[PDB]
Formats: structure tokens, C-alpha cells, sequence
């Protein structure tokens, strides 16, 4: 079933999340000053 | 045990198998004694015995006995030749049948294939009769173990063949066509290795699993193998025709098969050795598992090789395509 | 008991048919192993058994059977490595049409050995009943082995109740002209005519062409008709073997036999019984024949396991009080014997958990020697000695599959100890005592494509025929002389209607010809002075009687009547006169070799041939069992019957090897 792959996309969520915390936080030329945003949910509001 | 073999064979050879000058100076046989002629052009022994040639699908009983005389022509008369063929064939039949009846059938031997059993031992009826007379060893002391080793290898061959429930045509065409098999080696008779055994396995497997008659398979193998090797290489045409025939035999895409040969680099495309068909068939098994494009199924080998990503992501997507399409075929 | 945990099981597929045999078999004196006594059974997608095996062939990887079938899936043409490929073929209406067997082992097997028989029928308006059948020699001539001539419906046929009926079964061995029948449907007479010379071994008994206007050349002068009268109960009022033997019987208020009186040829008719007592089970209890002895029998009334039998001449008998025997017997829970004894010293037995016999120690008569294909001399007179039947041990051994191994023995009273060992096929039931051949794979060459043996006891002459029947033989002879040979006629029911043997070269030329008929054996040992004599079915199981037409005895009367002890095995082990003295006592192993053989007088040897198992001896020692035949030195059938498939794999499987496991010997 597609359910089988339906995990992958959560993995992709995690990937994005780390790309935020790992790359964006130190590499955000945007938002370079502002921090907080510790949790995934945050940008779902702030820019998503 | 061995003495009882030599018992019948040593006496019966002298009794009936000894073909004679009068047998070749019969009422119709005018002029020069064919017995002498064949006792010159070696076909009949000085003991009158037939010089038994090994059977092969390249010819047949009377075709061989005809060519035997026609290749030189001590008589030009078709009548004399043909009836002499009748004479030498009755002689050879008696010779061979007697040897079959004499060999310990208790060996678990089907008498009907004794001469081909001999040919798998490489040996022939005539050389058997030669050794038979070389000692007439109807006694335990004169039986040299070289002779009994044949029966021993027959114990092997028979337990095998008895598990096979062999057809004489199989062994006949086998020894005729090792070039159709995966191997063509000098003393397979003794080497008896795993490749040969697996060839037997996959051969019989294909036989039982195929959609069509065995001779239709032999026809495929003629039309593919002999046809490709008529000249050095000779068979562009029968790529598709063999692929479709095999598709009739096995129910799978001829086109897919042709492409399989293409990626195998087999030119001409006709997979025509038992191992080649078996590989192809394994590909079909993989198809029966997952119905994926065999191109990619084969491309999958590179995945293990890393060192690059584009092929990897491509085939990855291919696996997803398989997942969706085949899963859907499994679920819709 | 160690017999525990030997159970039988059955195990099924999801169709619900038992995919294997299971037992749990232990040899008791080596109790650590219980055998792999289990075997393969295989059934098609129609649920019909395609295969089953001897386990001993399974790792040998060679198959044992074939079956072939129609729509409706009935078996047609079918083989086993012992039975050979075989056919009987039948109408839509199941009427038989043709029969064939004896086909070789290459697969291109030779039906020129088909041994054919085929069947022929009425036409419209008549319903299609079989008027005839013919042999066909495989690949060759057909000859009309019988007709079944159906009557019309004349007032005559009404009178005779033969309306539409077979008034003339023209047949092998001649004709039975069925020529009167009762309103009770019972026959009332039938002219059994033999052949024009029934001792002619080669006149056809085949009934070609228009009608008996031809076959008058072939039917007998021996118009040895039978005639009959009947109760409304259908029990026999009287019946008369028209050569002159006749019978009458009477019964109790319910229907048990109370008396019978049986005319020997043209004589008076006399009662067989002096005193009678049954059990309430209708089994015997306390009887006195014309013999005038008290005999009595004692049993477990719950089961009629006879615990014993006693005989005496009673006090006040014509020859006074004299005990003649007092046998006692012992049995297991399922009811296998374990020992017997008698007085006027004991014997005892052992079996596999399978109840396959393994031991039979007892006492057996000195001087009889080690068993051959012979009958010894009797001890004469009957020993009063306490000992000449010296104690001994004997034992049995058997294959994993349904085949014997060996009999093994000691005679410690004389050190006459020995063992018998059987050579047997790598691949079939074909097998014999190892001195015929020691080779267990040569041995299989010795048997026909129908698995009958190619040659006799030690290679002597034999021919098998249609109806499968052995029909000529050379039991033993000097220099291959035919003057010691033997041959038979039988009817289509295989009724062994006539013996014709020679034993006369430089010998008494009394040609050993004997007829057999309803009520009758007629030994006709003709030409020394012809010894021609009848003996009658005084019963069947039988009292027995004799009448010389010629070749009179010495010191002995014509028409003398004698009773006999067909025992718990019907074995006629003792014979007694009308005066309560024993003529002869004899006994035999389960293997059928004699334990004892004795008589009070010597030429009494000539007068007794029905013996152990209650069956007829053939001349050498082997028994005419009754359709098949039994060899005692081998302790086996000398005869295959693959129709035993209903009850076992081995074509020569004798019996459940404790023979007393089973009740009644027809000897097929």
C-alpha cells in the first residue's frame, strides 16, 4: 500500500526541520538576527 | 555378478553376432564379397561383428549405415546397398540388444538405452564386445576392474536417470548438442560436475514448465542455435521469431526478451543455450514477482556500485513506478 | 505391557483422504526401536489414489503402480510391478466386453501376450443378456469358450420355470443343460455332460458355429446329470447326483440341522448322527456321529474361543469307555492363541506387535526328517508312546514390506537343527528359497508377465492359461518322461472338474484320472487292474466315504464311512471309524510342514488327501487350497493372486500371519 511510502514524507518533514535548525538558523540571511523559532510549528505561522 | 554378464555376452557374440561372408554373398549379393569389403573398409570385425558407430541427431540408423557404404561405393547398386543396410542393421540390432540384455539389468538399467548409456561412458557396444572377447571373462579372475568401473559409473548414471525418469531423446540430443548446453568438455562422463547437474536440472525444469512439446523446444533450439551458427553467424531474422516462439513456450514479452539479450550483449539476439534460456527464465521469474521493466531490473546491478547518484535516483524512481503500477495491479 | 504404545493412526489431506498408513511396530526382544511402519498414499485431483509404495523403495526412488480412468473416473488399464498392466473393460451398462493381462515391462510392452477373453450378448427384442463368451488367443484366433443358451417362454419353459433362462451353459468341460427349475426358482435338474472325452486334454470345450448339432462331437457320454427337490424353505428336500448318489436332510423347530442321510451311489441312505448338541450360538457342543464316540467342545461362551475339546468312546459303548483325546487352548485379549496341549506335550507361540507370527515351538514326530516337498510315511500303528513326538522350536521372520524372510528352527532332541532362507526380488514379490537361486535380482527374471512362476517347484513343467489357470504340469518325473505328468479341466467357474495325471512308466498303469462333480469325486485310476472308485461330500466340514467300482481293497469293505476332526483351522487332523477307533492322526505347522503324521495301518495312506487347513493335498505335499495352492516347504502360496490388492500389497501374502487371526479358507 501507499501507506508503505507514506512514512517517507514524515522523514522529509524531519529533513526540512533539520535544514531549518541546522542550516537556516546559522545560514539564514533572512531572519539572521531573530532567533526563537525553536520548534517546527513556529514558522508554520511565522512564514509558512 | 560380472561373471553372469560375461556368460551371456561371450557365447552369444560368437553364436549370432559373427556376421559372415555368406551373409554378404547372399543370393542377391553378386560379385565381390561385401563381407570382405567391409572387412577392409572397417565396418565389420574379423569376428564378423558390426563396428557399431555412436548414434547422433546428425543422422539416423539407416542414414548412417547407408552413408557408411555410399561414402566410397564398393557397390553402386542401390538394391545391394539397401539390403546390405538391412543386413547390417539387423546385425547391429541383435548386437546392441544382446549387449543390452546381457548387461545386468539388475543394474537398474533400462535396456532400451544401453548404447547411449555406453556413449555417456564414451564407450560403444563394439568396444564392449572387444573387451568381452579379450578375456571371455566369465570368471571372477579374468574380469579386470576397468570393466566393472563401467557398471559402477552406471550405478551412478542410473540412480541419476531413475530420479530423472529420462527420455532417450534427451540423452541422444544431449550428446548430440553439448554445444547447445553450457559446456562441451572432454570427459564430462567422469567430471560429472555441478554445472552439468544444474544443466540437467534447468533442462528438465524447462521441459516440465514449458507451454509446448519437447520437440517444439528442440525445434526452437535448432531454429535458434543451428540457424545462428549456419555460417559463422547467420540469424538476425530469428531474433524476433525465436523470442516469440519462446514467448509461446513460456508466456512473456518477446520484446522484453530481445532487450534482455541486447543488454546481455548477446549477438545475435537468440538466447539458445540451456543456461541462456534459464537465465532469461529467471528474468521471467523476476517479472512474475514484480513485473518491472527488465531493463531496470538489470540496471539494478549498478545500485550496489554507488560511486554515482543519477542512475541511483533514476532507478529509485523506477522502483516507485513499480510500486505504484504493480501495487495497483496487486490491489486494483 | 510393552505392547502398549503400538497404535495405528490415519492422516489425511485437506480433501480428507488418508495420505499415509501408520502403525507403531516393535520387535519385542529388541524393544528400543519402533519401526517407521508408515507408508505413502497418493491421490489425484479427482481424489483417486494414483500411487502408494513400499517404504523400502522410497529412497530407492522407483514407483510401484499405474492407474488410468474415464469420465466418471473409474479405473481402466492399470499396472503394478508385481501384477503387470491389466485390463477388464465394460459396457455403458457395465456388461463385460474383454479381459487381458500378462503384459511385459521400455514401455513399448508386448500385448501379443494379452491372454484375451471377450463377451457376447443378446439382441433386440431380447434385453441383451450374455449368450456367450469366447477366448481369444492374443493376436490370434477366438474360440467360443461358452454359451448360455437362454430359453424361450414355451409352456415347457414355464413348467420348468426356465422361461428365458439359460437352458444350456455349453462350457469349458462341456455342457450343463439346465433342464428343470422350481417355482421357488431353485433348480430342479441339470444335465452336466462332460466332454466327448473329458480326459482328452485338448478337445476344445469351445462351441463354435451354428449349434450343438456340431458339438455333439464334443460333449460327453458321461451324462452325469444332477436332479433336485426342494423345501418351500428352499432348504434341500433331496438332491441326486444322477450317477446314483443322493441326499436328504432335516432340521429343528427353528432351522438348525438336526439330521442328514446321504445315499452313496445306488446304495441305501443312512443317517450321519447318533447324538447331537449345539451351543445356543448354534455352534457345536456335544456330538456323537455314527462313530459312536462322545466328543465335546468347550469355549469362552462370550466369544467361542474353544478352551478345549474332549473325545472318548463312552462307558457302555460297543468298545467301552476309552478317552481318545483332551485338547486345551489359550488365548490373548484380542484373541490370538498362545499355547495348546492335549492328553489321552505342549506347544506355544509368539507374534510381533503386528501379530505377525514369530514363534511356534511345540512337539513333532521323530524320523519325519527336515521338511521337503514330500509327505513322509506315517508312524504305524498309532504310537501309544509318550515321546516320539519330540519337543522342538520353530520361528518366523518377515520383511519390512509384506514379504517373509526365513523360518528358523532347532530340534534339540536330535540336534536336527536348520534354517530356511528366502531369496526375494530387489523390486517385487518375486522370491523363493535361496537354493533355487541365491540372487535377489536374478530371482525376478523367473516369473511371468502376470507374475505367475515360469516353472515349477524346482523348474519342472507348467503352463498357465486363460482364466489365468494353470492347466498342465509335470509334478515330478524321471528323465523328463511324460508318464508322470498331470493336467486339469475346470469349468468357467474354475470348478476343478477333472484331474488327469499319468504315473505309469515302468509302473502300475492305473492312469491317475479323477473326476470332480456336485457331491462327487470320482477317482478313476485306470489300466494294472483299474482302481475306479467314488467318494462323496458327506458334508460340504465333511464326514467321508468311499465306493470302489474296481480295484477293491484288501480286508476293507466297500461303502465304509468315517468321521474326521476338521479342527479350529478346519484341519482334518484326526480320522475315526464307525466304531470309535482312530484311523490316522496328523498335524502341521502354520507353515504347513507336518509336525506329525501317523496311522494305525499302512495302506490307509491311500485313503486320505484332504488334510491341513482342511484343504486337499496335491500329490507332492503342496495343497490344492481351492483356487490357489499352498507350498509347505516354502510355507507360501505357490501361486500369485494380485486381486489380493483389496487386502494387501504382496501377490503371495499368505494370510494374516497368525493364520487363526482369520476364519475361513477358500484357498484362492
Amino acid at each position: 500500500s501507499n501507506s508503505i511510502e507514506a512514512k517517507l514524507q514524515e522523514d522529509l518533514r524531519d529533513a526540512l526541520v533539520d535544514y531549518y535548525l541546522g542550516q537556516i538558523v546559522p545560514n539564514s540571511k533572512d531572519f539572521t538576527n531573530l532567533r526563537s523559532t525553536i520548534k517546527n510549528v513556529d514558522d508554520l505561522y511565522d512564514h509558512l | 555378478n560380472m561373471v553372469t554378464f560375461f556368460k551371456g555376452i561371450a557365447n552369444g557374440l560368437s553364436e549370432n553376432v559373427c556376421l559372415t561372408t555368406d551373409d554378404f554373398q547372399r543370393q542377391e549379393l553378386e560379385g565381390a564379397d561385401w563381407w570382405t569389403l567391409l572387412s577392409t573398409n572397417q565396418v565389420i570385425d574379423d569376428m564378423g561383428l558390426v563396428l557399431d558407430i555412436h548414434p547422433v541427431w546428425g543422422k539416423s540408423d539407416e542414414e548412417m549405415l547407408m552413408e557408411k557404404i555410399q561414402s566410397i561405393g564398393v557397390s553402386n547398386d542401390n538394391n545391394t546397398l539397401s539390403i546390405i543396410v538391412q543386413i547390417l542393421i539387423q546385425a547391429k540390432n541383435a548386437q546392441e540388444n544382446l549387449l543390452s540384455q546381457t548387461i545386468s539389468a539388475e543394474y537398474g538399467v533400462e535396456r532400451s538405452v544401453v548404447p547411449l548409456q555406453l556413449r555417456w561412458l564414451g564407450s560403444n557396444v563394439y568396444s564392449v564386445l572387444n573387451q568381452v572377447l579379450n578375456n571371455t571373462p566369465t570368471d571372477i579372475s579374468s574380469i579386470v576392474p576397468k570393466l566393472s568401473e563401467l557398471t559402477y559409473s552406471l550405478l551412478i548414471y542410473t540412480q541419476l536417470i531413475n530420479s530423472l525418469k529420462l527420455n532417450k531423446e534427451f540423452i541422444f540430443l544431449r550428446l548430440t548438442q553439448p554445444n547447445w548446453l553450457g559446456l562441451t568438455q572432454p570427459k564430462l562422463s567422469t567430471q560429472l560436475s555441478l554445472p552439468e547437474i544444474y544443466l540437467i536440472t534447468c533442462y528438465q525444469d524447462w521441459v516440465v514448465n514449458a507451454n509446448k512439446n519437447e520437440d517444439s523446444i528442440h525445434e526452437y533450439l535448432e531454429f535458434a542455435n543451428i540457424k545462428k551458427t549456419e555460417a559463422e553467424k547467420t540469424l538476425v531474422d530469428n531474433s524476433e521469431k525465436c523470442a516469440e516462439l519462446l514467448a509461446e513456450i513460456l508466456a512473456w514479452d518477446a520484446g522484453e526478451i530481445l532487450k534482455a539479450a541486447s543488454l546481455l550483449g548477446l549477438n545475435p539476439p537468440q538466447a539458445t543455450n540451456v543456461f541462456e534460456i534459464d537465465w532469461i527464465r529467471r528474468l521471467q521469474t523476476l517479472s512474475e514477482k514484480t513485473m518491472i521493466s527488465t531493463e531496470y531490473l538489470w540496471q539494478m546491478g549498478d545500485l550496489t556500485e554507488n560511486s554515482e547518484f543519477s542512475l541511483k535516483e533514476g532507478v529509485g524512481e523506477a522502483v516507485m513506478a513499480a510500486l505504484k503500477a504493480q501495487g495497483d495491479s496487486d490491489n486494483v | 505391557q510393552l505392547f502398549s504404545k503400538t497404535p495405528s493412526v490415519t492422516v489425511f489431506d485437506n480433501r480428507g483422504l488418508s495420505v499415509r498408513d501408520i502403525a507403531y511396530r516393535r520387535h519385542p526382544d529388541t524393544p528400543k526401536v519402533t519401526e517407521e511402519c508408515i507408508t505413502y498414499h497418493q491421490f489425484d485431483f479427482r481424489g483417486f489414489l494414483a500411487q502408494s509404495l513400499d517404504p523400502r523403495l522410497n529412497h530407492k526412488e522407483v514407483t510401484n503402480f499405474s492407474y488410468l480412468t474415464d469420465l466418471n473416473g473409474n479405473i481402466i488399464y492399470t499396472q503394478s510391478v508385481d501384477a503387470g498392466n491389466t485390463l477388464v473393460l465394460n459396457d455403458t451398462e457395465g456388461r463385460s466386453v474383454i479381459a487381458m493381462t500378462n503384459i511385459s515391462r521400455n514401455g513399448k510392452d508386448d500385448l501379443s501376450l494379452a491372454v484375451t477373453r471377450t463377451f457376447q450378448y443378446e439382441n433386440a427384442p431380447l434385453p441383451g443378456r450374455p449368450l456367450s463368451v469366447t477366448e481369444q488367443v492374443n493376436g490370434e484366433n477366438a474360440r467360443i469358450t461358452e454359451h448360455f443358451v437362454y430359453a424361450g417362454n414355451t409352456p415347457q419353459e414355464k413348467n420348468l420355470n426356465l422361461a428365458g433362462q439359460c437352458v444350456s451353459y455349453y462350457d469349458a468341460a462341456g455342457l450343463i443343460q439346465t433342464d428343470s427349475v422350481s417355482l421357488t426358482g431353485k433348480p430342479l435338474s441339470v444335465s452336466r455332460k462332460l466332454l466327448k472325452n473329458l480326459d482328452d486334454t485338448n478337445i476344445l470345450a469351445d462351441w463354435q458355429g451354428n449349434d450343438t448339432s456340431a458339438w455333439n462331437s464334443l460333449l460327453a457320454t458321461e451324462i452325469y446329470t444332477t436332479v433336485t427337490r426342494t423345501d418351500a424353505a428352499g432348504a434341500v428336500l433331496t438332491t441326486i447326483d444322477a450317477v446314483g448318489n443322493q441326499q436328504r436332510v432335516a432340521f429343528d423347530i427353528a432351522g438348525q440341522l438336526s439330521a442328514s442321510w446321504l445315499t452313496l451311489k445306488g446304495g441305501q441312505e443312512q443317517v450321519i448322527i447318533k447324538v447331537l448338541t449345539y451351543s445356543a450360538a448354534g455352534q457345536k457342543l456335544r456330538e456323537e456321529g455314527g462313530n459312536g464316540v462322545v466328543t465335546t467342545y468347550t469355549y469362552e461362551a462370550e466369544t467361542q474361543r474353544l478352551i478345549g475339546i474332549k473325545t472318548e468312546r463312552p462307558n457302555g459303548h460297543a468298545a467301552g469307555a476309552k478317552v481318545l483325546q483332551d485338547l486345551r487352548y489359550e488365548y490373548d485379549p484380542v484373541g490370538n492363541v498362545l499355547s495348546i496341549t492335549n492328553d489321552a506335550p505342549e506347544n506355544a507361540y509368539r507374534y510381533d506387535s503386528l501379530y505377525q507370527l514369530v514363534s511356534a515351538s511345540g512337539r513333532e514326530v521323530a524320523g519325519a526328517g527336515q521338511q521337503g516337498s514330500d509327505l513322509p510315511s506315517p508312524l504305524v500303528p498309532l504310537p501309544s508312546d509318550s515321546s516320539v513326538y519330540t519337543n522342538y522350536t520353530r520361528t518366523y521372520t518377515y520383511d519390512s514390506a509384506g514379504n517373509l524372510m526365513r523360518i528358523r528352527h532347532s530340534a534339540p532332541a536330535t540336534n536336527n537343527n536348520y534354517t530356511l532362507n528366502i531369496t526375494v526380488s530387489e523390486r517385487s514379490n518375486r522370491g523363493v528359497m535361496s537354493s533355487l537361486t541365491e540372487n535377489p535380482a536374478d530371482v525376478d527374471a523367473l516369473f511371468t508377465a502376470s507374475g505367475s512362476q515360469k516353472c515349477l517347484q524346482q523348474g519342472q513343467s507348467l503352463i498357465w492359461t486363460p482364466r489365468g489357470e494353470l492347466r498342465t504340469v509335470l509334478l515330478v518325473a524321471r528323465g523328463e518322461t511324460a508318464d508322470d505328468s498331470e493336467s486339469y479341466r475346470y469349468d468357467g467357474s474354475s470348478q476343478r472338474i477333472l484331474k488327469i495325471s499319468s504315473q505309469q512308466t515302468n509302473h502300475s498303469a492305473r492312469v491317475q484320472r479323477a473326476l470332480y462333480l456336485p457331491g462327487l469325486e470320482w477317482r478313476t485310476m485306470t489300466g494294472a487292474e483299474a482302481e475306479n472308485l467314488q467318494v462323496i461330500c458327506i458334508g460340504e466340514a465333511q464326514v467321508r466315504v468311499l465306493h470302489w467300482e474296481s480295484g477293491k481293497p484288501d480286508g476293507i469293505i466297500n461303502d465304509q464311512i468315517r468321521w474326521s476332526y476338521d479342527n479350529l483351522t478346519c484341519s482334518s487332523g484326526l480320522e475315526v471309524d464307525g466304531d470309535g477307533l482312530v484311523i490316522s492322526m496328523e498335524e502341521y505347522y502354520p507353515y504347513g510342514g507336518t509336525a506329525v503324521w501317523a496311522a494305525r495301518s499302512h495302506i490307509e495312506t491311500a485313503y486320505k488327501t484332504v488334510r491341513y487347513s482342511g484343504k486337499e493335498r496335491d500329490a507332492t505335499g503342496l495343497y490344492y487350497y481351492g483356487f490357489r495352492y499352498y507350498q509347505p516347504w516354502a510355507g507360501r502360496w505357490l501361486s500369485a493372486d494380485p486381486a489380493g490388492t483389496v487386502d494387501g500389497l504382496n501377490l503371495y501374502r499368505m494370510v494374516r500371519n497368525n493364520p487363526l487371526r482369520l476364519t475361513d479358507p477358500d484357498g484362492m
